[PDB]
């Protein structure tokens, strides 16, 4: 049991930074998208 | 026409690449 | 706009062919 | 000329930042990547 | 979610076929 | 691995359905 967790441990561990990728690019694509939306605002307005 | 009919309303659909901006560059330039 | 999106970022989509090749080539050798 | 100078300049100033935004995420992507592999080369070697 | 989004709204998409007409009359059958 | 790769990051894609809600609604309710 003791050896199981922790492997069990180390799994979660990649997954948790894992996950904090996948907000990052969410967050970096929300940037891109909105400065998309950004110069296509500009496109319409200017 | 009895038939004359679409399916869906949509937008977005596809995925960005450098070309895609390179055509709004462009349509932005002549615009 | 307030729906204008896109939906990913990719690269590499597709398959090598020598047609690709010779487009390359024709595009290094135009620039 | 110079009106035109003018928006040219304007076109230009956002798709550097979003020529910037595209080598940003390329960067994020390669860390998410990298981390997938990296998680992957635990799984295979852990 | 900040992007949970969706792209349209459809119907009907598809051919019509025997067996499609045979799964309606099974639900039809069921309900 | 040297290749172990993937092409891109998305979201959303798709149409939505009357289906995909009652799913939804499903894995609400469970959850």
């Amino acid at each position: 049991n003791t050896s199981k967790d922790s492997t069990q441990a180390m799994i979660d561990t990649r997954y948790d930074t894992m996950a904090n990728q996948w907000l990052q690019y969410e967050s970096i694509l929300n940037k891109l998208n909105q400065q998309l939306n950004t110069v296509t605002n500009m496109i319409n307005a200017a | 026409m009895a038939f004359g009919s679409l399916s869906s309303l949509g937008f977005g659909s596809g995925v960005l690449t450098q070309d895609t901006i390179d055509k709004l560059k462009e349509a932005e330039q002549k615009a």
